[PDB]
């Protein structure tokens, strides 16, 4: 009713005033992170059969 | 006036919509258009864990990347050793209706829960004794959908009563309560830092919560149905949500806006599980059509399929070292993939 | 040195798992459902003579039953209903004396219609297509006494028949059974319950025996 | 001996069948056998293409389908290699030709018996879930095929009319009348077994159902209809040839004329082999859907 509406509007006002970033910067950040750790992902780069514990 | 205080909310919704569109400088598909594609990701079944006599509803890896725990509707919580495939432990749960499973970071305790509305914590390193029940957390009003440890003394739980809770295993009392969701919370995921966590609910939205303060930092919308699964991106600045609308979506925290949508016309069933690879370049999502699709996180194109189960893939996990993927299903088997 | 012991322990665990599984496969599984003020408590109380989800075990005529009551789940039902796919049967309870009572809506919602809607949702659910429903119509004495004062027209305005107990009771049973679209795969066993019957456990037993015979004939391909 | 072209002529001459390429009725029978073959291929294709059908009961049904397929193949071969080809055959080849038919038909009958046994055990136990007791599933099918091979290949390894020419069968001149008597007795025992088993299945279902008290038979009448259909379509299609063989053991050579027209009774028995899939797939109500 009234208290619920007050809580909802307070939460929305708290969510409004937030320092946002352009999506271009976020996309660049995700791309950079994935590119920096590409050499540490066995699923991405199948490891040599001798170093894989599930084949051995 | 209630009428006046309802009208106002739409004003803040509009303001958020506009403040967000102001940040829409370019789609993720553009900044990531010229990166080389991953190529087909062919993975095969290395192991097949047998011993459950009913549907498997959850699984979780240990931090050691070798031991995993699985929960089945036959009232069993089994701790395996994926290398040798031999059952290290089998715990006879009191309530057969389990739909959650967790493994503590320290490897000492395992938690579970479900329709009993209780989170049971079992101790594994008890002196010269069998695995006994250590604690029972009972303050939730709905079934337990997900639970994850923070350490040996704190655990976060999500419930179908539209609420999450941070507990204190020592005293068994709810330390903090997270409210704001309008539907059943179906999944939650802790951040690497253990300071924030996101939750997905049946109200078709996700929420970011601060563990120490207990407030809802941000809310994310866009899905058109229930959000069944939610996972964090490795660097802690984004997450992914899988829904019953046969779609996944990638959200960014410091953008407050959806970035990418992983969907396909041939896929019309729901998503039950989502996870990332150690690098975050692959997004593995389990579906009700008995398969698990491997999406390229930076692009949209699908890059693989894990077809090995006769019933729907219900749970999906990836090791901390990123060496293997585990996939449970309603057909009562688990599979490891490399 | 320690691998042999590990494989021994794993074999022992597998042995125990097989025993437990083959013991649990010899138990009937029943899912108890109903509206708010139905005779759920009465049914479970008279069947036991033989904060989540309540499980009731009992044995009758050399046959073990596990009945699960999940009425304390105020959450959305579509997210956990599938957990009960595979039960031997569904025991659905309906209060006849609700034919003249309104729900908390208090404007146009007739409680019997709410119960009927729930039954229609559960019976035709995609998960329960081959699972049979044992219907318990409770409060039969209260209904018998009420149907003398207020006519049944308050529910089912398209009703024309005697205002006596047998006629209206059969009418309501037929109404609840006409909602069954899967009329080729499942059945609906009906039985009018009272506060004091002494023979509801027998009815559940016979219905489960019939379900078992039918499942066996389906196993052989003889049906 | 076993390499003499004159043994076959001498026996056929003795029984009055000496006659000195595909005749009017051969083609229709051959096409009927092809129809049977493709029918039973379908049942195996559907049984093996569906994960729900991986229980032991569809293994017995598939075993029967395989037996019926083998029967169709054997009858095609026997119809092609008979007629004017009988005199271009050696007694070993003749024995193989006939033993093929005996083995295939015996296998089909034993498969029917195995299905009946499995059904009887499942109803009597009346357990909540039926597990795959693999030991019976491999111990019945093996028994069927082993007994079939031992019974059909018995005349070639002796027990034939070659030495003693008086003990010849008119229908198979190189067989022993006592061997035909043995096979007819085995068939009679199997028929009685199948009838008794299905009657006891029906009695169990009816007796158990009658003890139940409901407010508002139909399931126990459909069982009667299915049992009647199965046993009638079996006895009707196998009784002419059984009676022919009994008559053939009964009378002395050249007395009974009807014995010369024995290729109608045989086609009726193979017709049973072809009808089995229709009966064991129409009354299932679940294989119908899996077909399409
Ligand atoms: C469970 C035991 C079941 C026993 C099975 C009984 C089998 C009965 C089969 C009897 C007939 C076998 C095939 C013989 C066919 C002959 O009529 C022709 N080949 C003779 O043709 P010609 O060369 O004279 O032109
Ligand atoms: C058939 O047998 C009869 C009686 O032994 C004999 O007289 C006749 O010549 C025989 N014919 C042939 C072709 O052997």
């Amino acid at each position: 009713s009234i208290a619920q509406a007050r809580k909802l509007v307070e939460q929305l006002k708290m969510e409004a005033n937030i320092d946002r970033i352009k999506v271009s910067k976020a996309a660049a950040d995700l791309m950079a992170y994935c590119e920096a750790h590409a050499k540490e992902d066995p699923l991405l780069t199948p490891v040599p059969a001798s170093e894989n514990p599930f084949r051995e | 006036e209630l009428d006046q205080l309802r009208q106002e909310a739409e004003q803040l919704k509009n303001q958020i919509r506009d403040a967000r569109k102001a940040c829409a400088d370019a789609t993720l598909s553009q900044i990531t258009n010229n990166i080389d594609p991953v190529g087909r990701i062919q993975m095969r079944t290395r192991r097949t864990l047998r011993g459950h006599l009913a549907k498997i509803y959850a699984m979780h890896w240990g931090t050691d990347s070798r031991l995993l725990v699985s929960a089945s509707q036959d009232g069993k919580l089994i701790i395996w050793d994926s290398y040798t495939t031999n059952k290290v432990h089998a715990i006879p749960l009191r309530s057969s209706w389990v739909m959650t499973c967790a493994y503590a970071p320290s490897g000492n305790y395992v938690a579970c829960g479900g329709l009993d509305n209780i989170c049971s914590i079992y101790n594994l390193k008890t002196r010269e004794g069998n695995v006994r029940v250590s604690r029972e957390l009972a303050g939730h009003t709905g079934y337990l959908s997900c639970c994850r440890f923070l350490d040996d003394n704190q655990i976060v739980t999500s419930s179908g009563d539209t609420t999450c809770a941070l507990w204190d295993i020592e005293t068994g009392q709810q330390t903090t309560t997270f409210t704001g969701h309008t539907g059943d919370v179906m999944s939650l995921s802790l951040a690497p830092d253990t300071r924030l966590f996101v939750s997905g609910a049946c109200d078709a939205s996700a929420k970011l919560w601060d563990v120490r303060e207990g407030m809802c930092r941000q809310t994310f919308t866009g899905h058109e149905s229930d959000i069944n699964a939610i996972c964090f991106f490795p660097n802690g600045n984004a997450f992914a949500t899988g829904s019953d609308d046969a779609t996944c979506r990638l959200f960014d925290l410091r953008a407050d806006q959806e970035l990418m949508t992983y969907s396909h016309d041939n896929i019309i069933c729901g998503i039950t599980s989502v996870s990332f690879s150690k690098s975050g370049r692959l997004l593995l999502a389990g579906y009700d059509d008995f398969n698990c699709n491997v999406w390229d996180a930076l692009k949209a194109d699908r890059a693989g399929v894990l077809a090995g189960h006769d019933n729907r893939v219900s749970c999906l996990g990836v090791t901390d070292d990123g060496m293997a993927v585990a996939t449970g299903s309603w057909d009562s088997f688990l599979k490891i993939w490399n | 040195a320690e691998d042999k012991a590990a494989v021994e322990r794993s074999k022992m665990i597998d042995r125990n798992l097989r025993e437990d599984g083959e013991k649990a496969a010899r138990e009937v599984k029943l899912l108890l459902l109903g509206a708010g003020e139905s005779g759920k408590s009465t049914i479970v109380k008279q069947m036991k003579i033989i904060t989540g989800i309540v499980e009731t075990h009992f044995t009758f005529k050399d046959l073990h039953f596990k009945m699960f009551d999940v009425g304390a789940q105020r959450s959305e039902r579509k997210k956990w209903i599938h957990c009960f796919e595979g039960v031997t049967a569904i025991i659905f309870c309906v209060a006849l004396s609700d034919y003249d009572l309104v729900l908390a809506e208090d404007e146009e919602m007739n409680r019997m219609h709410e119960s009927m809607k729930l039954f229609d949702s559960i019976c035709n659910n995609k998960w329960f297509t081959d699972t049979s429903i044992i219907l318990f119509l409770n409060k039969k004495d209260l209904f018998e006494e009420k149907i003398k004062k207020s006519p049944l027209t308050i529910c089912y305005p398209e009703y024309a028949g005697s205002n006596t107990y047998e006629e209206a009771a059969a009418y309501i049973q037929c109404q609840f059974e006409d909602l069954n679209k899967r009329k080729d795969t499942k059945e609906i066993y009906t039985h009018f319950t009272c506060a004091t019957d002494t023979k509801n456990v027998q009815f559940v037993f016979d219905a489960v025996t019939d379900v078992i015979i039918k499942n066996n004939l389906k196993d052989c391909g003889l049906f | 001996d076993y390499v003499n072209y004159d043994i076959i002529v001498r026996h056929y001459n003795y029984t009055g069948k000496l006659n000195i390429s595909i005749k009017l009725t051969s083609v229709v029978f051959i096409l009927i056998c092809c129809f049977i073959i493709l029918e039973n291929i379908f049942v195996l294709l559907t049984i093996w293409k569906t994960k729900k059908f991986h229980r032991p009961m569809y293994y017995f049904i598939g075993n029967l389908a395989l037996s019926d397929l083998l029967a169709g193949v054997a009858y095609t071969a026997n119809l092609l290699l008979s007629g004017a080809t009988t005199y271009k055959l050696t007694p070993a080849q003749w024995f193989l030709r006939e033993g093929s038919m005996f083995v295939a038909l015996s296998a089909s009958v034993f498969s029917l018996l195995a299905i009946a046994i499995e059904r009887y055990i499942t109803m009597l136990k009346m357990k909540l879930h039926n597990g795959s007791n693999n030991f019976r599933l491999f111990l019945l099918i093996s028994a069927c095929w082993v007994i079939s091979l031992i019974l059909g290949g018995l005349p070639i390894m002796g027990w034939n009319c070659i030495s003693a020419l008086s003990s010849c069968s008119t229908v198979l001149p190189l067989y022993h009348k006592h061997y035909i008597l043995f096979c007819t007795t085995v068939f009679t025992l199997l028929l009685l077994s199948i009838v008794i088993l299905y009657c006891r299945i029906y009695s169990l279902v009816r007796t158990r159902s009658r003890r139940l008290t409901f407010r508002k038979s139909e399931k126990s009448l459909a069982l009667l209809k299915t049992v009647i259909i199965v046993l009638s379509v079996f006895i009707a299609c196998w009784a002419p040839l059984f009676i022919l063989l009994l008559l053939d053991v009964g009378c002395k050579v050249k007395t009974c004329d009807i014995l010369f027209r024995a290729e109608y009774f045989l086609v009726l028995a193979v017709l049973n082999s072809g009808t089995n899939p229709i009966i064991y797939t129409l009354t299932n109500k679940e294989m119908r859907r899996a077909f399409i």
